[PDB]
This record gives C-alpha cells, structure tokens and sequence, in this order.
C-alpha cells in the first residue's frame, strides 16, 4: 500500500506540476 | 399531502432526532455485541433480558420508521427510497421478531439467517454521521473500476485451479508418499549399508491433514477445494509449509513442476495482480475524494 | 519571577544541556535493556547494579527536572505543558522508585505496572531530536483521519463477530467432528467395501486447539474471541489451516457458508478497508511533510 | 484476394459476432471448469458429456477460424498476427483433441501437457473485451521496467541461496539437535540436580520435518531448494517456525549467524526491493493509464 | 604517468572490454551457483573442477585488476575510489584462495566466512550495467530518508521487547500450563459432574516449542529473544498460533493485557510504521528517479 500510495501519489504531482 | 404531514416531516429530518436515533443504533448494536459476550450459550442464563431488549428496540425502529413514513405520506418511493426500503426491511424482520416473541414458530426452522440480520442495522449509522458516509459511497463508486482486474485474477485462478485439480487431485491418495534423501553424498551413510538394507535413500512421509483428508482431496480434490486453496495461496497462508512442499518434494526429480506452479502463481496473481486490484481500488476513492 | 530565573532558563534551553539530557535519556533506555538481557531472572545475579543505577538515573533525572523548573518558575502551566507534565509523571515514579528502594513496600503488590513505566522514559528523547519530533507528530495529527475509516472497519469486524459467534461458537465442541470423502469416486474404494464396513466414507477428527480447547470454544466461543480471531483473520495469520478449512470442511455439503464467510471478510476488510486505511494515514502524513 | 471475401471479413470484425465468439469462449471455460467441479475423477462418470462438449466447442471454434482466415486471404501474416497465431494454436490442439477422440493414441504418453491447454483458450476473450485488453497491454508493457529491479532481487536471493547451503545444508542431519536451557538461572533447577544427572541444561530436538527429511536437508540442501526457501522466505511464509528459529536456537552463542542472516534478508529483499519492484510495476502501469 | 599507460587505460574502458568482464563476473557467479547445485556436499565428487575454475577465474580477475591499476598507475586513490577498492579487496581474497590451493594451510580455520566472499563478486556486474547500477544508487540515496522512522520503530520494538521479558518470560516455565473451560455453561457438563470429579473446568496444556524449550523462554527468555520474536511478530510470522495466543489463554481472566500487548504492537509496528518506512524509502526512490 506503500507502493501503491507512492505510486498515486507520482501521479498527483505530475498533474500539479502540469498545471502549475 | 396528509393535513399534518409536513412537520413530521422536517422534524424527522431534524439534527437532534437523527441523533437520537443514532444513539439508539449504536446502543442496539452494542446491546447485541453484548449479548454474544456475556450470553453465547444455548441454555442462555438471560434469555428474558435479550428478548425484551430485542422487543425494546424493535418497538422503537417501528415507531420511528412510522414517524418517518408520514412524512413522505408513507409512498417512500420519491424521497431516499435505498435507506428507505432498507429500514423497511430490517423493520419487517424486526416485526417478525416480535411476532415470533409474542405468538409461535411461524416462521420455519430454515429461516434463521434472516433473525441474524439485526447486527447489519448498524449500517443505519452511515445514513446518520456524513463521514462513514462519505467513506461507504466512495467504496461503492470505485468497485466498478475493481471489476476488471478482479475478473481478470478470477480467470487466472481459476485456471490455475484447473491445473491444480489435474495435476495434485491424487497427491498422496494412499495416505502417504515418498520423498528422497542424498544420504550416501552427504556423508550420512554409506552405499553399502544402503544396499545391505540398514538405512534407506527414501523415506514414506504420511499425506494426511488435519481435517482428516490426504493432501490431493482436501486441496485439490474439486475445483471448487482447488479455488480455495489458491485464495489461500494468494493471501499467502501456509501456502509452503501445507501446499506446496509436500507436492514439490513428492516429486522425486520433477519438482520444477510444482514449484514453477506455485511460484508462478504467487508472483502472478499475489504480487503483480493483487497490487493493481488495490492500485485501481484507491485511485478511484482518492479521485472519489 | 525569582531572581536568577531567567539564566538557569536558557540554560535549560541549551542545546548541549538538551544533547546531554539525551545523552543521559538514552543510556538509561540501554541500561534497561541490558537489564533484561543480561539479568531478566526473577532471582537476578546483579540485583544491586540495576537498582542503583536506577537509583542514579532517577536522581539525574530529579536534579534537571528540578533544574526545567526553576527556569519557568515551578509553573509549568504555561510553558510547554504537555512534555512538562509528562517529564513530572515519569520522574514521580522514579522518585516512587527511589522510596521503594530506600524505605518499605509503600507500594501495594497491584500496582507493578506502574513500576513498569521506566521504558518510556525514551519518549522523551523525541523531543530533543527533531527528526523524531517531526515524525511523531505527524503521526499524531494523522491518527484523526484514520478515525472513520477504522470505525467502519470495527464495525465490520464486530458484524462478522457476531455472526460467528452464532455460526461457529459449537463447531467440534465434541472434541471431535466429521469430514466427508469421495473413496469410491476416487478408485481409492469400492461401494462394496463401503456397504461391507472395510473402508468408510467419513472420518472422525479431533477438533481440539494447541491451546486445549475445541474449535468453536476457543475461535468464537465469546463475541470478543469472535473479535480477536477476526483481526488474527484480518493479519492473515493461519488463517484458513486452524480456522476457516475445520469450519469449511465440517460442512458436509454447505460449505459455502464458511467459505464465503472468510472470504467475504478477508476480501473486504483486510484488502479494502486495511488498504483504505492505510492510505488515508500516509496521506494525512505526506501532506504533514 | 479471393472473390466474396471482403463481406466475410468485415462480417467476422462485427461486434455482434465476436460479442458471440466471447460467449463461447466463456462458456467453454466454464464447461471446463464445471467438468473439474462435477468430474475431476479417473474413472469419469460422465465421460461422453465431455468429450463431446470438447468436440463441439472445438468445432465451432474451427469454423469460426476459417471465417477468421477467409476474410485475411488464409494468410494472417498481414493483420494481427500475435492473436491469428495463438487462435490456430489452440485449434491445432483442438483439432488434435477432435483426432485423439476420433481415431486413435496418434498422441503419445509424454505429450498430454499439450492436453491441458484448453484452459488457455480463455485468454482470447482478453481480446474480445477491450477493458481485460487495456488491462493485460498495460501489464505487458510494464515488465520489462520491473526486469531490473527483478534480476537485482534475483541476483540478492542467489547469493543467499549460496550462502544457505553453505552454512545449512547439514544443519540437524543426524535427524536431531541440540538446543540449550538457563534452567538453573530460571530457578527451575539447582546446580546440584545438573551436575547429578536429574536435569539437564540441553535438550535433543527432532530435526525431522513433515516431507520426510532432516532440516538442513530439505531448506538448504541443494541450490534449488534454499532459492526455493528464499521465496517463500521472500513471502513471509513460516520463516521463522520452521526455517529461521531452528537455525537460529541449533547455535548455542553463535546465535547473531542466523538471526542476522534471516533478518537482513527479509529486511533487504522482502521489504525493500519488493516494494521497489512493486513501485516500478504500478508506476509503468499508471502511466501505462 | 608510465609510458604506454593511456591507451591501456582507455582500452580497459572499452564498451567490449567491460562487457567481456561482465560475462566473467557473471560466468563466475553461476559457476559458483552450479557447485553449490551439484557439489554441495563436504566430500565433494567433483573437488578439482571447483577449485581449478576458482583458480582460473580468480587468475583472469588479477589480470585484469593490473590492467586495471595500469590505468590508475596503481594509484587508484583519484580515479573511481569506491569500485577500485572493492576490486582490490576481492582479488586480494581471491589470491588468498589461490595460495590455499597452492601452498598450505596459512589461514587460520576461523576465518573460512572470508572463503565465503566468493559470492559477492557478482556486486561488480552493477558496475558494468547501467540499469543495475541506477537502482542500487537509489537504494543508497534512499536510505539515509528511511534512518529516522527505522529508529523509531526500533525504539518502539526495544520499549515492546522490554514489556515483553518482564511479562512473558517466565510464561509456561513448569514446561505446562493452564486454560479454562466453559463446559458448564455450554451444556458440555453439569455442575455435578464437575464437582463429583469426573470433568473439569480446565486443562493442563504443554508449553514446550518445537525447539525443546518452554513458551516463555523460548520467546522472551531475554531481550535479544524478545527482540527476535518482535521482528517475528512484526512480518506477520505464526504470531498469534505459536506466539499470542498461549500468553492470552493462559491468562485466566486477564486476556486484555496480552491481547492488548499484541494488538497494539501489530497495530503500531506493522499496521502504521512499516508502512511509513517503506513510504518514506519509495519517496526517496521515485525522487531519485
Ligand atoms: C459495497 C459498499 C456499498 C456502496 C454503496 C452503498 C450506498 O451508497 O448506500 C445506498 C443504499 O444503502 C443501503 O441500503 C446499504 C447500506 C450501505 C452500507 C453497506 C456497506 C457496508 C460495508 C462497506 C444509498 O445511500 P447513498 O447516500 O447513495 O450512499
Ligand atoms: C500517537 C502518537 C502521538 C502523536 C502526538 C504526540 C505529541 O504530539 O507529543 C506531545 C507530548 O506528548 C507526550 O507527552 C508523549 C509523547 C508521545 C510519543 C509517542 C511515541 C509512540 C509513537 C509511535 C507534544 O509534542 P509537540 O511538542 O507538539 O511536538
Ligand atoms: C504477461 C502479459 C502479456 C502482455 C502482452 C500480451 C499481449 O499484448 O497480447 C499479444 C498476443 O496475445 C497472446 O498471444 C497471448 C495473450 C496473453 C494473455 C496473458 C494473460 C495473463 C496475464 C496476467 C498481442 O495482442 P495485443 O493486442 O498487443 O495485446
Ligand atoms: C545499500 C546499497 C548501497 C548503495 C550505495 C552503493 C554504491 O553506491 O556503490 C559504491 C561502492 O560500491 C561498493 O563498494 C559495493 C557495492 C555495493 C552494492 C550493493 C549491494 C546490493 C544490495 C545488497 C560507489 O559506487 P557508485 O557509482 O557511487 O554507486
Ligand atoms: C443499551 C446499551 C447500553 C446496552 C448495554 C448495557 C446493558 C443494557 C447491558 C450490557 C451488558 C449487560 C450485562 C452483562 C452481564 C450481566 C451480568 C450478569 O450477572 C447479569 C446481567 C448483566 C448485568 C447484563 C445486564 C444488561 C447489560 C448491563
Ligand atoms: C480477490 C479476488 C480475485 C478473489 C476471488 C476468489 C473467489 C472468486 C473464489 C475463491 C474461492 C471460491 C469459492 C470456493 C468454494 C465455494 C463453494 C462452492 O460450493 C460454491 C462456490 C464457492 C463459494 C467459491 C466461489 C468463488 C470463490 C469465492
Ligand atoms: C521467475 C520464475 C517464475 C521463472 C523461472 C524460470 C525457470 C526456473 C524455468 C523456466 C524453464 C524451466 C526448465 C524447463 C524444463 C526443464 C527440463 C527438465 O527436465 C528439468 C528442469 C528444466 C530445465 C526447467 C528448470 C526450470 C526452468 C529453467
Ligand atoms: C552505557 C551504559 C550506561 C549502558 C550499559 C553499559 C554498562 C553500564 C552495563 C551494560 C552491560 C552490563 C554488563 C553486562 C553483564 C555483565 C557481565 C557479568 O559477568 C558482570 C556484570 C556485567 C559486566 C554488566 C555490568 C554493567 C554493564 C557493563
Ligand atoms: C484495526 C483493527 C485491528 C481494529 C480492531 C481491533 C480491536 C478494536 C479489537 C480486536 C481484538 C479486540 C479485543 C479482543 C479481546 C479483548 C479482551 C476483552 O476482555 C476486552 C476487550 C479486548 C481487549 C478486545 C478489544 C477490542 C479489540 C482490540
Ligand atoms: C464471491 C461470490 C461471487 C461467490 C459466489 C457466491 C454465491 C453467488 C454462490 C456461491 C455458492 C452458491 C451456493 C451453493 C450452494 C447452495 C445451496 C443450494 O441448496 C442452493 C444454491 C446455493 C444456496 C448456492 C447459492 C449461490 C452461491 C451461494
Ligand atoms: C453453459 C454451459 C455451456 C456450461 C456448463 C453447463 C452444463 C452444460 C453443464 C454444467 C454442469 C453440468 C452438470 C453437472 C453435473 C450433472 C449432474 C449429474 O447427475 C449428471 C450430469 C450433470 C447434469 C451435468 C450435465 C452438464 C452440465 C449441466
Ligand atoms: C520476485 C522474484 C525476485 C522471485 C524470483 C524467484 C525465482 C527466480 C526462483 C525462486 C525459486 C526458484 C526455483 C527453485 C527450484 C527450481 C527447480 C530446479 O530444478 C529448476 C529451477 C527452479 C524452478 C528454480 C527457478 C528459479 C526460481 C523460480
Ligand atoms: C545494524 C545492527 C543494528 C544489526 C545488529 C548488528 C550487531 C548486533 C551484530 C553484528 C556483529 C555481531 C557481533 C560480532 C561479534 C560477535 C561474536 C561473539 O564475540 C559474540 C557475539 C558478537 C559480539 C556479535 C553480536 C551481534 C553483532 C554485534
Ligand atoms: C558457463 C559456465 C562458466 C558456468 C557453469 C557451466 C559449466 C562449466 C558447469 C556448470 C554445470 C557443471 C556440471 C554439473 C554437473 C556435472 C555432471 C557430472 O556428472 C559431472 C560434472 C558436470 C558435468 C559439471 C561440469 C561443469 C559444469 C558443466
Ligand atoms: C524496523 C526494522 C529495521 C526491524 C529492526 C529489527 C532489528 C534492529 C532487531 C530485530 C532482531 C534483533 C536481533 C535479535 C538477536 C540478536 C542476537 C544478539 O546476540 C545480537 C543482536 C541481535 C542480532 C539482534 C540485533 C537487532 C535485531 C536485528
Ligand atoms: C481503543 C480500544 C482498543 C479499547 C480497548 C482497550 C481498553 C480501552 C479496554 C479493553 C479491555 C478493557 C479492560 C477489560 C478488563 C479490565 C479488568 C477489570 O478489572 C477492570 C476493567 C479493565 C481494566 C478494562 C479496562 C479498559 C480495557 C483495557
Ligand atoms: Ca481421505
Ligand atoms: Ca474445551
Ligand atoms: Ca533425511
Ligand atoms: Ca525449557
């Protein structure tokens, strides 16, 4: 769960710095 | 609309009352946990306590489900009609239990699983505080996107199952097998006392489990057993110790076989396919969010 | 304020004072441990050595609690309370400690528990390093949100200790039950030797635990054995071969009910619901970095 | 191209004729697993339902591959060929199967592994359903990113594996070992009743496990078998009751030897490069989304 | 700089010469593998075939070690420090063994466990492979991330580990212990039976392990015991079969204090502070990336 709360997690900083 | 119809209403959908019936599922829940702790016999020591209690809470659903029913002028078809024919039913059954308390066995033995649902009127509580709720309903909007990978691990055991029954349905059918030492390289005898008849190369190890099965039957004697033991496997419960060995070691010299089997399986199905199942699951409740 | 307050306060507040206080923190927690592995014994070998230092530890500890607060004038209140009373416990029972040591049994034999709090002096050391610090308190401010996901998950848990207590509290309670094979179908027998009495279709196995029991007393005899075997269930631990296949195989030909019993409950609650509750906690963590 | 062969294929691409192809290739599957839930006997009871249930679905199945090949000019070279070869494999071996229940054991003995690749045929659905496709095209594509990691880890595991059967490949050959008490220090026993022979401060435990072979034997005895309990170390499966305990007590001071090997194992491969190559996988795979 | 110094230097660093050193390392390493695979015994039947590779292999690794150190005019100290000393250290082991199977025994028989570096050779291929070498490097980067919660949880398994010697290391000492019936009030007996002395309300259980001690030495004799079996606990590892569940039944009515000691480790240590630790390593990894 570690490796899967890292792995949503790589996501959601790649849509905040596709926003940003 | 009934004359009085519309303060019912909003004074059912009242903060204190919806609290006030919260409180009264929270304490039948805790009055039944109660009862399995302190009364789990059959020759319960007091009987006339849970059924007056179970009688207590029942008459207050009731009566508190007519509250609610008047005020949607008792159609409860076009206002919350999920929670709504929920309660209904748990009410129903609740009713039933009063009947089966007051006035005799009209209900047959075979129904008792439905007098076991009052410890699912709990599930009340996550209509009545917004945070279980909000847990529950992303829960339910992200199963849809587990159904896919689950079907997909479904086919793959069952699969494996088939395998399973084929190849390990007659595993040590006797009641034991054989396995096979290298007493002689290992120093522990010599080859002349293997030949002579004084220690063995292979030794007969008995099959039997503990629920009196041999070890093909009660893993893979059916598909249906065979399924079970891979949802074991998957969990990754004695799935070396119990399962596998025994196969992988019955095999004098082919053990690649079982041991590719399960090895296969476990790095398939557990590693790769239970972490996308989790992966999809929280990806939907944490867009859920 | 007193007159040479403010001095002895940052003084306190130095950063060797508080990385000698760590110092000091640390030995004691290994002067413990050494103690148990050293001397765990009820008849100790060095009883004087672990009860002086002990003796030295709780007077150092004293001396610059005396010495914390003299700088924030014996308030305490205001100034960094909850460390502040923490530290006043844990070196009221050291003090306690030093009378037990010196002068009499003023302590009652039921309170040895209190006597067992010497281990948690290290918390303290959290507070000196700031890494620890950091992590604890993310933790900490973490836990609220694990809340409701856990709640549900207990709730879960207690339905399914409820149902299992009805199901399950008699399984065995013989000491012995029966499984069922398929001898003949199986090549292992003939219908003959069945209707003879040479082989049989069941056999009888005991039900008895490691523990002495039998399998429903000992498994869900009580709701809260319900409860304790259903979290043993939800870590995985043996799972299937001590409690769900005795349950799975008693049943001659329903054995869809325990099956999908512990199915239903491992898939849920320790796939979803640990899996949910896991990620609510390190995301509350992460963006606590 | 051959003259009315446009119409043929553009009719096998319908929708409404692969959504019947998967209900046929579902069904099959689940006629397969019902013969292993109804009939995974020798001695069938019901063995003309499956053979021919197998000749008809193989049957329909060939037909509908010459509809395939019919609309591509038989040549399959051209458009999707992965899927086109897979498709003839399988109803090679099918048609094979329709030859071995025709006319004769054309087959030998050695070759029925070929047999059990019915099961397999399911896997043509994976192509039917575009959703088990994204999922399995999504898998596919993200192996080769855990290949790293995965030879890392394999590599890890060789080396302990080599280290394991150096050090324990002979642990308990005698069948038993030797294990040492602090029975005096416990107060269990005095000096005097050890040095006169009423108690004892070692105790001989059977080395034996429940294959039929000595500890050392079964765990480490080759390469293949520490590899093989490396992986079930890997997955946390009785590691220490039965691998790593029995080790780790047979040294009576060397102790640290096999704590420290099982411990830095578990830590380094199971903890850390599991969940790295984990990571790896679920990461291809979402941005495989 | 020696004269013809650069162009050996930049010939070592060919793409060619360094995957022909690569095949070499890897070649040794399944060489190594193999022996244990087929030659594992103590009488080896193949012992010139091992130590004439060993021989040959550790003679090619010398040779291009000079080459090597050609290149670095033997200095070694500016140019890749870290690998160059590895190198050193293994071929200066590895012209140990040469020795060894040349000329006498000049090395001690304590220090065969440097015989045993052979195996760590294949550390050198992570140099020649560029995906090898990008992992291990983020493993090194990602470590010194993980260190706070690792001692955290270190702390917290000492502080459990401490509770642990205190309370459980004395638990079935007499090698049996007692656990409590409810055969009365489950109809199992009668009061009268009970007291006429033909049942009883309780049963003597053995406490003896399967390494020939008792529960509470085996598992919490000392610190470095308790310690272990906390690691156990904390995979997940038969900790409540063999480990839990005799302290909580032998335990007559107090069963909260080892439930609880149990249930919040796990909940603490590997519920929460696993998952932390491996978040905190993936971070560093995914980061690193
Ligand atoms: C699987 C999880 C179900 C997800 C959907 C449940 C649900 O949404 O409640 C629905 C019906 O309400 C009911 O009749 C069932 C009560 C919901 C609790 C069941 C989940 C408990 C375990 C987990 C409607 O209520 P809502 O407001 O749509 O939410
Ligand atoms: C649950 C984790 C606790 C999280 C909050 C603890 C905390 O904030 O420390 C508070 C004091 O608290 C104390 O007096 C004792 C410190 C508790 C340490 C817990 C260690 C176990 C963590 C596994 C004060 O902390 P702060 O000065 O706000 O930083
Ligand atoms: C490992 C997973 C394989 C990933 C690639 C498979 C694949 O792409 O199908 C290929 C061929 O298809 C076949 O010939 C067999 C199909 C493989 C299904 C594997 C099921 C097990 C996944 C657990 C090509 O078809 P596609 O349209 O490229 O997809
Ligand atoms: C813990 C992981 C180590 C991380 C740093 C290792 C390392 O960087 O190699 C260093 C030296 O290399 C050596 O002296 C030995 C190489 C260690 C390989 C790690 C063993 C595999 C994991 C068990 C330096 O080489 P690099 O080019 O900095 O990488
Ligand atoms: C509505 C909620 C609070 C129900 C739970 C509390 C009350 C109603 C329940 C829970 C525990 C129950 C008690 C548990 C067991 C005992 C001890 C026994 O010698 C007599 C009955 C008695 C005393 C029960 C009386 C009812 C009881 C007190
Ligand atoms: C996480 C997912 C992939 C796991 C899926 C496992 C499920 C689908 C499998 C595993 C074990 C299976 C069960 C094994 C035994 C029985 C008893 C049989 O008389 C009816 C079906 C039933 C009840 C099976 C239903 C399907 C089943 C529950
Ligand atoms: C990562 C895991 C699951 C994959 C492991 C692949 C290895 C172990 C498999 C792939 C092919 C297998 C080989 C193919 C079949 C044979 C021939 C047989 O007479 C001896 C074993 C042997 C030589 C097998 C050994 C195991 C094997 C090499
Ligand atoms: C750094 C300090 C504060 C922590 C503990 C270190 C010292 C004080 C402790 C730790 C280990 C202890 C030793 C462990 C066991 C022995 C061997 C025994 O034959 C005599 C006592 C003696 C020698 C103890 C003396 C005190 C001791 C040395
Ligand atoms: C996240 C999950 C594990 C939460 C559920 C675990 C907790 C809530 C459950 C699991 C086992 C339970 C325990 C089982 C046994 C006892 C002994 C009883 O005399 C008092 C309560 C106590 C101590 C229970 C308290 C609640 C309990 C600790
Ligand atoms: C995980 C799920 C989908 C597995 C399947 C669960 C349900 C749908 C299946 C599994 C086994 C099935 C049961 C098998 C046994 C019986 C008893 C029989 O007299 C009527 C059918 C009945 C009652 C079946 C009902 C449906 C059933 C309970
Ligand atoms: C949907 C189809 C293609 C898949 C399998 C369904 C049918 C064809 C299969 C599945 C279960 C099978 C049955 C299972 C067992 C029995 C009971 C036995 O006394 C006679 C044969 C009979 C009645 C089988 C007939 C064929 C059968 C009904
Ligand atoms: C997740 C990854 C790192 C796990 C990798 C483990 C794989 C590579 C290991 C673990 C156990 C190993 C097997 C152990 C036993 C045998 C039998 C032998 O006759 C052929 C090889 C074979 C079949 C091995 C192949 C490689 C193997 C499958
Ligand atoms: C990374 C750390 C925390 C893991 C533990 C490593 C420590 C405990 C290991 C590594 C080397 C080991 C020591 C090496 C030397 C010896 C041999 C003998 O004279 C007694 C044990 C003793 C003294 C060992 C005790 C445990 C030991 C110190
Ligand atoms: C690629 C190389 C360097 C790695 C190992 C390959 C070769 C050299 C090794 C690996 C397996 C080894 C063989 C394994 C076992 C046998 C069978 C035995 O009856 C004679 C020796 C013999 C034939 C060994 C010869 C050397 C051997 C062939
Ligand atoms: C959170 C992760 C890092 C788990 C850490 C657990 C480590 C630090 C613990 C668990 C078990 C412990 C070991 C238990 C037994 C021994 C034998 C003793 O003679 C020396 C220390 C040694 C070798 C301990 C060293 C520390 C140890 C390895
Ligand atoms: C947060 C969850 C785990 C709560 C469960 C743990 C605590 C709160 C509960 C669980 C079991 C409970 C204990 C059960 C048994 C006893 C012994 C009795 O003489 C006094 C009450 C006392 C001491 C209870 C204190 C509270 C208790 C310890
Ligand atoms: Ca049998
Ligand atoms: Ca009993
Ligand atoms: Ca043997
Ligand atoms: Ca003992």
């Amino acid at each position: 769960i570690a490796a899967i709360h890292n792995a949503r997690r790589k996501k959601r900083e790649a849509a905040a710095a596709h926003k940003a | 609309w009934l004359p009085h119809q519309r303060k019912v209403f909003d004074f059912y959908a009242s903060q204190g009352v919806q609290y006030f019936t919260a409180f009264l599922i929270v304490s039948n829940f805790i009055f039944n946990c109660a009862e399995k702790e302190w009364d789990p016999y059959t020759d319960q020591l007091y009987q006339g306590l849970w059924r007056w209690g179970e009688f207590a809470f029942n008459t207050m659903f009731l009566i508190e489900l007519l509250i609610n029913f008047y005020g949607i002028a008792f159609c409860f078809w076009r206002y919350n009609w999920a929670w709504n024919t929920f309660d209904l039913v748990v009410v129903a059954i609740g009713t039933l239990t009063m009947a089966e308390a007051i006035g005799g066995n009209f209900m047959p033995p075979s129904m008792a699983l439905i007098r076991n649902l009052r410890a699912f009127r709990i599930f009340r509580l996550f209509k009545r505080i917004k945070s279980l709720n909000k847990i529950i309903v992303s829960l339910g909007k992200a199963i849809p996107g587990v159904a896919n990978a689950f079907v997909i691990m479904v086919i793959i055991m069952c699969i494996y199952a088939i395998l399973g029954v084929e190849f390990y349905h007659m595993t040590g059918s006797d009641g034991t097998y054989v396995t096979y030492n290298d007493n002689v390289k290992r120093g522990l005898c010599t080859g002349d006392e293997v030949e002579l008849g004084q220690c063995s190369l292979n030794q007969t190890v008995s099959s039997e489990t503990a629920r009196g099965y041999t070890y093909g039957e009660e893993y893979y004697g059916t598909f249906f057993r065979a399924l079970y033991t891979l949802f074991q496997v998957l969990t990754g419960e004695s799935w070396s110790e119990a399962v596998a060995r025994p196969a992988v070691f019955e095999s004098h010299y082919d053990s690649f076989g079982p041991v590719l089997f399960y090895v296969s399986f476990i790095i398939i199905c557990q590693i790769v396919l239970i972490n996308v199942v989790v992966a999809v699951l929280l990806d939907k409740m944490v867009e859920e969010d």
